[PDB]
């Protein structure tokens, strides 16, 4: 049934105190359909990155034409929460934060879904030009909320179950954390559901920023691969965040800020070459131990799995389920799942 | 482990007013009646033009648990010119932080949007209201001539406050110097004496505060949580501040000096973006007379057996020594996404065993996110890892925003005069403030003598307690063979000798009916003693 | 009476930050000669040229050191000025008529002035997200030249 993962389902019965291992074969394929999303910050600190993003549209298609065979592209923007002290609530500055500079800039917004994933690219070049720049007061810019909203709301974005989901988030500075909203007064957590009324996050002033762990769990559940394209000194900061976020890598952008297509190519190649698997087990009494086998011959069990792997290279995952409902074990970023059913007795 | 869970004092308030955001005790020295302080930042007042201004309700502890708010500033928005609002008190979140000394009540609004003299922008500076008796004064530390977010524009004063034993008040505003932070400490006498409503800057003569740091120190959130404690042994409590945003978003704790703001020690978190220093409390745990530092990290991710990261939370305890070195012990969370360590509040010597006790609560744990509160005891070497008592919320979620039981609590203040510091827990989601009373703790020693072992069985026992207790107690015992059982209702006075008798493995039960006092507190047995021998 | 004109500077990222990317010690304003020739062709027709700058809220001490580009390999000193400690964006005017007149007929790739110490169009002074935003009144070269037909 399943394509990438060889066993569709394995049903094993085991008495407590005795172990019962099985075989979990993984065979990555070639020419993965790609659904790439652009979560770009339109804050005032990126008056040049917005114009740098202009030319990616037609050019990246040529590069992707010989990795994948079908490409679908979308767009998105985010600034920050529409509250104080993040933004200025002055009557003259509530709608335009560039009044003191006498500049025409977009009003700040939590998250706006400008354009969904479409085969048409001409829609992308039309969409990049009609969106202006925005800004606010405080240095950090809330991006994790935009990631959560672009991941959970699958219907609005238009993700495909048969394609490799890709959410490429670009920032230069640090993002707002979960409990930073206590200054504004919002003191209860994000639920994590869909709250996009009409391509706009209306629930940006009544709920806090999502937790890092909750965001990672939602990304894993939605099979979303994230590329952290950054240009500032915070490249190191986002690089140290990679162990915290499973199936996520970060790349560097130069000051001249034109290696976006190459960065995307390298990120896609790295994501395809990494195979990591984690088990989301809810059954009580069972213990999960995973022993990964690499094509290179180096036995490297654990969450890291095997790197530098391509097609026609079968990666083995020896799992020994023991005892002291079903549990789903699946690779990160793979559209298929390996659900195991156990006999409770 | 002595908290009464079968009859907690429950306080109601205005619906949808965050009743229970800040809870604190009120124990006036002049009067013999000790009141209570609860916060409701979203409670509508009688002020003209003020919507959801907020108020600090004062609740009584007597049988008629009726509550009423305290009048602090019963007037509308001030004016700077004709048809010009000098203040924007709407949505000011008044009463977010409440701290009370013997007879001084300090209610602080962190969203006090005072328009500046010249720029006249709605930047919130944050003020406080200090009341001691009939006279009331207004305290505005962040309101000064350094305007805009550079110096003090978004200072947001009154976010976290504390009172020093040396008759001093510590105020921390995390938004100063582009959200770097500040620690403004002032003497109560100067504020009380110099109260001129005409002047706004209200510059003081003994005002010491941290100055602006370097550019890379931006977004530090200094003063996010404040505490008072003695470290160098000079007779004045030092200042402890939580810094969960410095060190390139790693987590830090800054310790200053109450004399001239000298940096004594520092702390650093281990995990990036782990919220190190979100809530800091200073209290002793091993009875060495040295004030230790308690630091809790709500959002902490740990590595499991399979490497799957789980957000359970982590609380770090620092054991201060005579030399000055700090021994840090990490207490991991118990439930995923429970935000363990969000609120930390000392309880003092809860069970009167010498060592003090502390409480750490998880506001989003349990079934349906009803909030879980953990009670931790104290040892000579740190504190007991496993919890000693579990407190659970009995109210479900009214709306999407969860009740968050245990988000803020106050303790270490005796109210019923039994010698046991009671604890109040306030949840703003369901607009209730719950007070838990400490049941009497009776330590009991049991001894069985059998001679010869190859017959005479003669069991003996004694009872002792701390505080006010009934003079006479009732105990029920039992007998087992290998009539096989003999029950007996005996009476042992407090401090008595071996109550020995013979009958021709024992289990003892305390009578919860006759031992109950007039209020209804049933004495609880010691959990650290065994109930059977041989 | 005399005709006036304005010569805008180059973009901060296009040509200003080409080799002098981080000129923290002194802010640099660069120009090229094509726009100066467009403003007025005749070097002798330039009756007067002025440099317009917007002062910041220093209010402590202002000492500006004015160097100029001699053959793009040395420095040239003309004069110095001070800014009154006033919390207002006051307008500054410098007499650079000789330099502009010399550069109008002198072929070159880029020319500029050093403003050392011993502003609109640049960093405002609010560190963070409101630092690198540009606005109008970007530093330009004010010119007062007579029309060719009249003279
Ligand atoms: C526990 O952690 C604490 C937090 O990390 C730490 O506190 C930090 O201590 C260090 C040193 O002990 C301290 O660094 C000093 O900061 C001084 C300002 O408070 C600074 O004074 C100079 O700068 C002031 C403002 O800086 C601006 O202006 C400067 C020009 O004046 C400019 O160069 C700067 O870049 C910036 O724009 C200024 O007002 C003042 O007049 C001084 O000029 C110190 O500078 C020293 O270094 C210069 C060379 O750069 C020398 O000329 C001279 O020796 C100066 O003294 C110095 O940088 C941090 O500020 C503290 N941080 C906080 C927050 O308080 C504790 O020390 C730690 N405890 C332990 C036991 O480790
Ligand atoms: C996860 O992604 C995989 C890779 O994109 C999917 O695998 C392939 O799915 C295609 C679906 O678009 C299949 O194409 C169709 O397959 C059916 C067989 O059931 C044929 O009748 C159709 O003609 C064919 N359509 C074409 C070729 O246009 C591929 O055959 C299939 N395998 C390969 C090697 O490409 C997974 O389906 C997807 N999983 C889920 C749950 O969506
Ligand atoms: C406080 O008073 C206001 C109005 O007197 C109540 O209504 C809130 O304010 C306006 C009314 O036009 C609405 O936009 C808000 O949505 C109302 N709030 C809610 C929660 O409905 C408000 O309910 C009062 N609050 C309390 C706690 O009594
Ligand atoms: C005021 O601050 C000064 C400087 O921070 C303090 O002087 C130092 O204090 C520490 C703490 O005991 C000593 O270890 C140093 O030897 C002192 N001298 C230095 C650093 O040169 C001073 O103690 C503080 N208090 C008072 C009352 O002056
Ligand atoms: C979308 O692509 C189709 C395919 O050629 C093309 O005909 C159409 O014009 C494109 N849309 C736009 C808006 O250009
Ligand atoms: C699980 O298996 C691994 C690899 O075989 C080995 O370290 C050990 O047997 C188990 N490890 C743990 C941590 O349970
Ligand atoms: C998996 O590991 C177990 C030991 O835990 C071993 O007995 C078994 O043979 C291994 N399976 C494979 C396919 O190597
Ligand atoms: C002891 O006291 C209990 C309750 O007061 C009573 O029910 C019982 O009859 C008494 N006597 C014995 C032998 O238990
Ligand atoms: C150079 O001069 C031309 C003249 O048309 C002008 O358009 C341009 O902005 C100037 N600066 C450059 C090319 O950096
Ligand atoms: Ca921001
Ligand atoms: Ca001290
Ligand atoms: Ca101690
Ligand atoms: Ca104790
Ligand atoms: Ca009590
Ligand atoms: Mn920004």
């Amino acid at each position: 049934i399943n394509t990438q993962v060889t066993p569709g389902e394995v049903s094993i019965q085991l008495r407590p105190g005795a172990e019962a291992n099985f075989m979990l074969k993984v065979h990555p394929l070639k020419k993965y359909p790609v659904d790439l999303y652009y979560l770009v910050d339109v804050s005032a600190s990126m008056h040049n990155n917005i114009e740098k993003l202009n030319s990616v549209g037609n050019d990246l298609s040529r590069k992707m034409a010989f990795f994948s065979r079908d490409f679908r592209l979308g767009f998105g923007s985010y600034v920050d929460k529409t509250v104080s002290p993040y933004i200025s609530i002055h009557p003259e500055r509530i709608h335009n934060q560039c009044s003191d500079y006498n500049l025409d800039c977009m009003p700040p917004h939590g998250y706006i879904h400008v354009l969904s994933l479409t085969e048409n690219i001409t829609e992308f070049e039309k969409a990049v030009h009609r969106q202006k720049i925005s800004g606010n007061i405080d240095t950090p810019e809330g991006g994790f909320d935009a990631m959560l909203q672009a991941a959970v709301c699958e219907s609005h974005i238009g993700w495909r179950k048969e394609a490799k989901r890709l959410l490429l988030v670009m920032t230069d500075q640090t993002s707002h954390l979960a409990l930073d909203s206590k200054l504004a007064g919002i003191v209860c957590p994000n639920d994590g559901n869909c709250h996009l009324k009409n391509n706009v996050y209306v629930k940006s002033t009544t709920m806090e920023h999502p937790s890092l762990g909750q965001l990672s769990e939602k990304l894993i559940d939605n099979n979303i691969n994230v590329i952290f394209a950054v240009q500032g000194k915070q490249f190191h900061w986002y690089k140290d965040l990679l162990p915290l976020l499973p199936g996520t890598i970060a790349g560097e952008i130069e000051s001249k800020a034109a290696n976006l297509n190459n960065l995307v190519v390298e990120a896609y190649q790295k994501l395809i070459s990494e195979v990591k698997v984690q088990v989301e087990n809810q059954v009580q009494g069972i213990y999960f131990n995973i022993t990964a086998i690499c094509p290179d011959g180096s036995r490297k069990p654990g969450m890291e799995g095997c790197r530098n792997v391509t097609s026609n290279d079968e990666v083995l995952f020896n799992v020994t389920v023991t005892m002291k409902n079903y549990a789903i074990i699946k690779p990160i970023g793979f559209n298929e799942t390996a659900k195991i059913h156990i006999h409770r007795n | 482990f002595n908290l009464d869970v079968d009859s907690p004092a429950e306080y109601s308030g205005p619906e949808g007013s965050y009743f229970g955001f800040a809870v604190d005790f009120f124990v006036p020295s002049a009067s013999s009646r000790m009141f209570l302080l609860v916060g409701a930042p979203k409670a509508n007042t009688t002020q003209p033009g003020i919507v959801e201004g907020g108020q600090v309700l004062k609740c009584d502890w007597s049988s008629t648990r009726r509550c009423q708010p305290i009048e602090f500033d019963a007037t509308g928005n001030r004016d700077y010119a004709k048809d010009d609002p000098l203040e924007f008190k709407s949505h000011q979140w008044f009463g977010a932080s409440v701290r009370s000394k013997q007879d001084k009540i300090l209610a602080c609004a962190p969203l006090y949007h005072w328009r500046t003299e010249m720029k006249q922008e709605r930047e919130p500076v944050g003020t406080c209201f200090l009341q001691d008796g009939t006279k009331t004064v207004e305290y505005a530390p962040c309101r000064s001539q350094d305007i805009d977010a550079d110096g003090q524009g978004f200072c947001q004063g009154g976010f976290s406050i504390d009172f020093t034993k040396a008759d001093r008040v510590l105020l921390g505003g995390p938004g100063s110097f582009y959200w770097q932070g500040q620690l403004i400490s002032d003497q109560v006498a100067e504020i009380v004496s110099k109260y001129d409503p005409n002047v706004y800057s209200i510059k003081y003569n003994n005002q010491l505060a941290t100055r602006t740091a370097q550019a890379i120190f931006d977004d530090s959130y200094l003063g996010y949580s404040v505490a008072v404690g003695d470290f160098n042994g000079d007779g004045i409590d030092d200042f402890v501040s939580g810094v969960p945003r410095a060190a390139r978003t790693l987590g830090m704790v800054y310790i200053y000096d109450g004399k001239n703001m000298s940096s004594l020690y520092n702390f650093t978190g281990e995990q990036m973006a782990a919220y190190f220093g979100f809530s800091v409390a200073a209290t002793d745990i091993n009875g060495d007379d040295y004030a230790d530092v308690f630091i809790g990290a709500p959002l902490f991710m740990d590595r499991g057996s399979d490497g799957k990261l789980q957000e359970v939370g982590q609380v770090s305890v620092s054991l201060q020594r005579a030399s000055g070195d700090f021994q840090t012990t990490k207490l991991n969370g118990f439930e995923v996404f429970a935000r363990f360590g969000s609120a930390i509040a000392p309880l003092g010597d809860l069970d009167q065993d010498g060592f003090n006790d502390i409480a750490i609560a998880a506001p989003y744990g349990g079934e349906d996110k009803k909030g879980i509160v953990y009670i931790f005891n104290g040892r000579s070497t740190g504190l007991n890892a496993v919890p000693s008592q579990i407190l659970e919320g009995q109210w479900a979620a009214r709306s999407g925003c969860p009740p968050s039981f245990g988000y803020s609590m106050k303790g270490a203040t005796d109210i019923d005069k039994n010698g046991y510091p009671d604890l109040i827990v306030g949840a703003f989601g369901v607009d209730r403030a719950i007070l838990y009373r400490a049941r009497p703790v009776i330590t009991v020693n049991a001894g069985l003598e059998v001679y010869p072992s190859i017959f005479n069985v003669r069991f003996c026992l004694k009872a002792d307690g701390k505080g006010v207790l009934p003079r006479k107690l009732n105990f029920q015992v039992e007998l087992l063979l290998d009539s096989p059982s003999h029950s007996k209702n005996m009476t042992i006075s407090r401090g008595g000798l071996m109550q020995c008798e013979e009958l021709i493995f024992m289990e003892y039960r305390l009578d919860y009916r006759t031992a109950a006092d007039t209020t209804g507190l049933q004495p609880i047995l010691n959990q650290f003693t065994p109930a059977n021998i041989s | 009476a005399k005709e006036v004109t304005r010569v805008l500077m180059v973009e901060t990222h296009n040509e200003i930050y080409d080799k002098f990317k981080q000129s923290t010690h002194s802010i640099y304003m660069f120009f090229n000669t094509s726009e100066l020739r467009e403003a007025v062709p005749e070097p002798v027709l330039l009756s007067r040229a002025e440099l317009r700058l917007l002062r910041l809220k220093l209010k402590v001490e202002q000492h500006v050191e004015l160097y100029q580009k001699y053959s793009n390999n040395s420095w040239r000193y003309l004069s110095n000025r001070l800014l009154a400690p006033s919390d207002s964006p006051e307008w500054l005017s410098f007499d650079v008529t000789g330099v502009v007149r010399q550069w109008l007929s002198r072929g070159g790739e880029i020319e500029g002035f050093r403003l050392s110490a011993h502003i609109n169009g640049f960093t405002t002074g609010r560190r963070g997200d409101l630092a690198t935003i540009h606005g109008m009144n970007r530093p330009f070269l004010l010119l007062m030249a007579t029309p060719l037909e009249r003279a």
